[PDB]
């Protein structure tokens, strides 16, 4: 049914990150330009899935970051800020396994340090729909925020042992 | 900086929490058992 | 010099929480009454300091959660909470608490990110203590305290605590 | 919520991060290592 043949590593020299076409620009160029920058500062963290034959090719990333949503009347999250899946290699249900594992390792570090959810940044709304598909609800007054429980995520990796 | 009617959406949703569905169930089983 | 003979646990139901007093209410009150749900929901971690003979008796505690500051926003961990037993105080177990939290978090922070300890002050006379260890108080939040991950693990580092 | 003040500072203090006190050292050696 799904793409199962590739592995996970933090972002590292070894992988061929000007191969990697999501077709969005931004995306593309914060692989290319920023990621090792910001993962070696501690600004955000970015993952990526190597095919498991060519161990230098990146069939996708995510990237991570802790961050809070102050209550009006604190909430402690980790900030899904990027999430991507190279043209190659969409609809196979990639995209859908890297935000179940971004889900794992910020579940794991919220052991340690706290943090109840994923906030998910949606770049645009075909985007947001994408994530709504996973049960990621919308926030109604910040259009392209979406939060998904961490008791959620939790529940689908235990279900498969995963956790 | 959270308005009030996602302030109580955000409340709910953490304190009743949805249930898994097939697509968010379809991908953890499809993912690779792998380590942090 | 120090006192050593304590160990950390994450804060669990043997633990005395009824006996522990720092001289402050509100963090006595915190312990006895949140700190556990808190844990349990993941609103906030509160990791204790344990006596080695006397297993369940706190000396002191500490509590973390995941922030950002925004200007881009700043990924940080909050130190929303840190206390030592009076009986125990000014035998330097405060400050291996400020290094622990700050231990704990830069191992999740090697993880999912984050760049500096963000550290809760109640009073001036804790944010003083606190910028005895190069805390750095931010100018418009007085009782906040900004202290790096750079310098928290070329610390740690020496010692061989990472 | 950071002020221009602060927003400066912290950049200041992220970029240019200061070596650590004796206090700050002191503690380091004394904690016990332990896990987690
Ligand atoms: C496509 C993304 C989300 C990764 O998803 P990926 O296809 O790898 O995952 P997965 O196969 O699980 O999901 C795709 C499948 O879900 C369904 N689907 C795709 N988009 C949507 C949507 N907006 N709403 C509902 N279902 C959708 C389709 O049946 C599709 O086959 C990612 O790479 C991405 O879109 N990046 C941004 C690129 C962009 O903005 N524009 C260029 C797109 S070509
Ligand atoms: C006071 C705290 C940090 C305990 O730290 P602890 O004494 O274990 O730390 P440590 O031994 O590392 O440091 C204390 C030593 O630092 C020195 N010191 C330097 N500046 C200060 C200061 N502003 N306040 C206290 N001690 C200071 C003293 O020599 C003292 O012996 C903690 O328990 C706390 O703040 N709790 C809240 C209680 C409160 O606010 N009021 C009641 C005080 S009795």
């Amino acid at each position: 049914s799904m793409f199962t043949d590739w592995h996970e590593a933090a972002i590292g020299k070894t992988h061929n990150r000007m191969n990697f076409d999501c077709g969005d620009a931004d995306l593309n160029q914060f692989l290319q330009r920023h990621a090792r920058q910001n993962h070696e500062k501690g600004t955000t963290k970015t993952y990526v899935a190597l095919d498991n034959s060519d161990v230098t090719r990146i069939h996708g990333f995510y990237s991570v970051s802790p961050a809070s949503l102050i209550y009006a009347q604190d909430v402690p999250v980790f900030r899904l800020g990027r999430l991507a899946v190279d043209k190659s290699m969409q609809g196979q249900g990639l995209g859908a396994q890297l935000l179940l594992s971004a889900g794992k390792r910020c579940i794991q570090a919220a052991l340690q340090v706290g943090g109840v959810a994923l906030l998910i940044d949606a770049k645009n709304k075909q985007v947001c729909d994408w994530f709504k598909g996973f049960g990621a609800v919308p926030l109604n007054d910040q259009p392209l925020s979406l939060l998904l429980s961490f008791k959620t995520l939790y529940a689908a990796l235990s279900a498969s042992g995963r956790l | 900086y959270l308005t009030e009617r996602d302030t109580k959406m955000i409340m709910e949703i953490l304190d009743n929490p949805p249930a898994p569905n097939e697509k968010l169930l379809a991908a953890a089983f499809a993912l690779p058992d792998m380590k942090k």
